[PDB]
């Protein structure tokens, strides 16, 4: 669960 | 034959459902006391 | 008497005409007092029975003794709250119903030492702290997210960026996101009249960072006065007690892992860079979880994304319907 | 073994032989030939088996107490709780066995009268007498060893 | 059972924030019943 959390959060680091 | 047949046997043994026995929600202490107190009820001394 | 009925009618029509006007400002209380049981209120039966740890919203002006306020409760009607001097007077009245309040004890000593009340028996003394009954707080409660561990590190950073992106995207057009790069834990109100008022004094406090932190305080206030919900992206506060005695009084959101065993491997998953600070990163978690949960306002103790997502969505939803 | 002690096997056996009753058989139901007397008497206290006017104990009543003690069936630690747990047990047995006669129920779960002399009372008295005898014997020894100086 | 317990506990803890606005388990198999009884009996030894 936490790895899914960090994956989705880190995926949007692009800007 | 060695593994899957034994898996079938083990699954059928483990997931077996007791026949009848009503619903037993009202009774509280009958896990092992059933047969003990029942034999106590139906106890007859040996006669010579 | 006709005068009391006339002022009752005047207050009623003023309340009716003020039902649809913007809120002026808000107050913070620290005493459990009920404003409905006091007979000195201009309107009886329309008081407020509010306990401690509660927020009140003031819209219009009545007098120096009472004010028109509203509760943060959903469905709470317009009521009247005491003025701070009125609360001081009622606090003085609270301790006068007892047999004695000053120095002369009543242990079978009547008629021997009259002991007229000196300045010690009034509110003039006990001024070492003298916490006012009212505190100034932002109109809309700010939201602060606490790191499961030290902020500024990868794992926590994604932990709060997920929430930040969610609040931005779902709740666009009614929520403003602000980042406080500088410190925010140095918010004090009873230190001095004006420490470092000017930058040309060349004082130790004038050239220090407290000036910018003090200036950071009121911008939260102006953003709150716009009715728009605002969050604080402070990278220094990692414990609720660090930002609890200040005048911000924010909403604190707790994102935590259930067990440190999961946290250690979650930190491990980032790479070799976090291995160096992993050691100090355990204590920021364990000291924080040792904190009692009553200090925290909301708790996110689950690991799925969407359930916590809707949890915080509904929490700020109930906060939205509270003040509308 | 119970049937053996009594050749007639009428169902009533003297309370004195009931101590030799428990020692011959192995645990958990019995006590064992190596069981200490103090441990033997302590279990007897929990049975609370009533004694008939002829100083005998019934076959069925002893069996229920024996089963109940080993399995801790509802077994309260003392006080008014015991009457409530006897009452609950009676209702459950009637619910499971509606055809069970009231005489048999009162035989298996004996109604507790304060005047009734139970086996536990008999064994409690002898331990108290033995403890009193041992305490007195120690006191005379203490009053003598302290006097020889 | 733990996901059910977590669901009720999380719902109860979350309901504090909204407080302002305001079946049957499958019958256990004979194997499971006997295993639970043996577990309780063995833990009774302590």
């Amino acid at each position: 669960g936490y790895m899914e959390w960090i994956s989705k959060a880190e995926e949007v680091i692009l800007a | 034959p060695f593994f899957f047949v034994n898996i079938f046997v083990a699954l059928i043994i483990i997931t077996f459902q007791e026949q009848g026995d009503k619903m037993m929600e009202e009774y509280s202490l009958e896990k092992n006391e059933r047969a003990c107190i029942d034999f106590a009820i139906s106890a007859k001394p040996l006669t010579r | 008497e006709s005068a009391r009925r006339e002022v009752e009618s005047q207050a009623q029509q003023q309340l009716e005409r003020a039902k649809h006007k913007p809120v002026a400002f808000a107050v913070r209380t620290n005493v459990s007092y009920c404003g409905v049981l006091d007979e000195e209120c201009p309107v009886q039966g329309s008081g407020v029975n509010f306990e401690a740890k509660d927020f009140l919203h003031i819209k219009e002006k009545y007098s120096n003794d009472w004010w028109i306020g509203r509760l943060v409760k959903e469905g709470g009607d317009i009521a009247f709250i005491p003025s701070p001097q009125r609360l001081e007077s009622i606090r003085l009245k609270q301790e006068q119903k007892a047999r004695r309040s000053g120095n002369p004890s009543s242990l079978s000593d009547i008629g021997n030492r009259r002991s007229p009340p000196p300045s010690l028996a009034k509110q003039k003394q006990k001024q070492a702290e003298h916490v006012p009954p009212y505190d100034v707080v932002p109109s809309m409660r700010p939201v602060v997210l606490v790191g499961p561990s030290l902020k500024g590190y990868e794992v926590t950073d994604m932990m709060q960026k997920a929430l930040f992106d969610f609040l931005k995207h779902r709740f666009d057009g009614r929520i403003s996101i602000t980042r406080v790069t500088a410190d925010l834990s140095l918010a004090k109100r009873s230190v001095l009249n004006n420490p470092g008022k000017r930058t040309i004094i060349e004082r130790s406090s004038a050239r220090s960072s407290i000036a910018e932190v003090q200036s950071e305080i009121e911008r939260i206030f102006e953003l709150a006065k716009s009715l728009q919900l605002v969050v604080l992206d402070a990278d220094t506060i990692n414990h609720p007690a660090q930002l609890a005695k200040t005048s911000l009084a924010p909403i604190i959101v707790f994102v935590k892992v259930s067990s440190p065993k999961v946290l250690q491997r979650l930190i491990r998953s980032r790479g070799k860079s976090q291995m160096k600070h992993l050691t100090v990163q355990m204590m920021a978690y364990d000291k924080l979880v040792q904190c009692p949960p009553e200090s925290f306002d909301v708790i996110l103790d689950e690991n799925q994304l969407e359930d916590a997502c809707e949890h915080l969505a509904e929490y700020l939803e109930v906060y939205w319907r509270a003040t509308h | 073994v119970w049937a053996e002690y009594d050749p007639a096997a009428w169902g009533r056996m003297p309370y004195l032989d009931m101590y030799q009753m428990l020692r011959h058989m192995s645990p958990p139901l019995g006590l064992g030939k190596k069981c200490p007397a103090r441990v033997a008497y302590k279990r007897l206290l929990r049975m609370d088996l009533p004694v008939a006017d002829d100083n005998t104990v019934h076959f069925n009543s002893t069996l229920m107490a024996l089963i109940r003690t080993a399995l801790d069936i509802k077994i309260a630690k003392g006080g008014a709780d015991k009457q409530q747990m006897d009452a609950e047990l009676r209702k459950e047995m009637m619910a499971i066995w509606p055809n069970l006669s009231q005489k048999t129920l009162d035989l298996l779960v004996t109604p507790h009268k304060s005047t009734d002399l139970t086996v536990g009372k008999i064994y409690a008295a002898m331990m108290i007498m033995e403890y009193y005898r041992q305490s007195k014997a120690k006191k005379l020894q203490a009053m003598r060893e302290e006097q020889d100086r | 059972e733990e996901e059910e317990a977590a669901n009720q506990k999380l719902a109860l803890q979350k309901a504090k924030e909204v407080a302002e606005v305001s079946n049957q388990k499958p019958a256990k198999s004979v194997w499971e019943q006997r295993t639970s009884e043996m577990r309780k009996q063995n833990l009774l030894a302590s």
